[PDB]
């Protein structure tokens, strides 16, 4: 990037920072991810393959695409995407989880393993001990685990108002 | 944190159980007032010492606590 | 001269805490 | 015996605990209230006796230990909210 004129570009260019911003994802800094990405040229971003693909992940890991996610594994139009896209699936896995638990007030098994796209009942069961489910007793796993007023915040809120009322 | 007046009024007490009625002080709500002239001249007392430019809800606020 | 600018600062110092907390107080006790 | 908040008796509770039937716990229920020894209503499409004070009742001294420890849970919240008035309005209060 610095050295604009004077150099005349590399074409391994475009495909080593679709990987650097394969990484960023990878790593889950969306920040520094869309800033760098903010370096790529419009057409750069809109039409090069390499560019394309990074941005297209983080559009469907925003979106939740999980499924066109997985498919990028099968995508990777550079085979070395390989190493930054498997810890992602791992990291959506979680994701993936984590929704299950909040919505789902009951899901089954031989449907779940789609869901979470696994493919082997012991790794569903592997994964179940992890963090913990009821393993199915009717084969659906039911993890359906779902006042106060905030009386002094609230209280102090009042008497922040009194105070600058009363600074006049 | 008090007033410095307990009034307190004589009254018989009949024991529910059976213990002999004896004379015991009753409680009355008491408080300070004034006349107007009284008004006045505890005012003209306290002309530096009572602070009147707190406004109403800081008095109220006060009163709270 | 610029030890005279140091009796400037003492002469700063003389505004601020001297004669701002004593406008405060007297407009305070002016309302009373 | 019961709490201040789960205060609400069930038919069926009072039945067995008097040796009654569920359909004369309602009349002695009303004849409680009527009395005058306890304040509350009667819920019967639910059969629940809902309760809020009871007459009076001779405490033991661990009873009074308890009532005590009750009114210093009490105090340290009044105090605690006090601290907090005063620390939030101290430059507006007098």
């Amino acid at each position: 990037f610095d050295y604009k004129e004077q150099l005349p570009e590399s074409a391994y260019m475009h495909q080593l920072l679709g990987l650097n911003l394969l990484f960023l994802l990878s790593q889950n800094r969306v920040a520094e991810f869309h800033t760098e990405l903010e370096r790529l040229p419009a057409k750069d971003i809109q039409t090069n393959v390499y560019i394309k693909h990074p941005v297209s992940l983080e559009q469907y890991l925003m979106e939740g695409s999980y499924n066109k996610v997985f498919l990028a594994k099968g995508n990777i139009p550079a085979e070395s995407y390989t190493f930054f896209i498997d810890i992602l699936l791992d990291t959506i896995r979680d994701e993936i989880a984590g929704c299950i638990e909040k919505a789902y007030e009951k899901i089954l098994f031989t449907e779940a393993t789609r869901i979470l796209f696994f493919n082997t009942p012991k790794k569903m069961t592997d994964y179940a001990k992890k963090r913990g489910w009821v393993l199915g007793p009717n084969n659906y796993y039911s993890f359906a685990s779902q006042t106060t007023i905030p009386s002094t915040e609230l209280a102090k809120q009042v008497i922040e108002y009194a105070r600058q009322l009363e600074m006049i | 944190l008090g007033l410095p007046t307990e009034a307190y009024i004589s009254v018989e007490e009949v024991h529910d159980d059976g213990t002999p009625t004896s004379k015991t002080f009753e409680h009355v709500t008491s408080e300070i007032g004034a006349e107007e002239a009284e008004e006045v001249g505890v005012e003209h007392l306290l002309r530096d010492i009572k602070d009147t430019t707190v406004g109403t809800l800081s008095q109220r606020i006060t009163n709270q606590v | 001269d610029l030890y005279s600018r140091y009796k400037k600062l003492q002469q700063e110092l003389e505004f601020l805490e001297v004669q701002e907390e004593y406008i405060k107080d007297e407009q305070k006790n002016l309302k009373k | 015996t019961r709490p201040a908040n789960h205060r609400q008796l069930t038919f069926e509770e009072i039945a067995k605990s008097a040796k009654i039937t569920v359909n004369e716990v309602e009349l002695l229920v009303m004849k409680a209230l009527s009395v005058g020894l306890v304040k509350g209503s009667i819920d019967e499409v639910d059969k629940r006796v809902h309760m809020t004070w009871v007459q009076p009742r001779v405490l033991d001294l661990q009873q009074i230990k308890g009532m005590k420890d009750r009114l210093e849970f009490w105090c340290t919240d009044v105090k605690s909210m006090e601290m907090l008035v005063e620390h939030q309005a101290h430059d507006i209060l007098t």
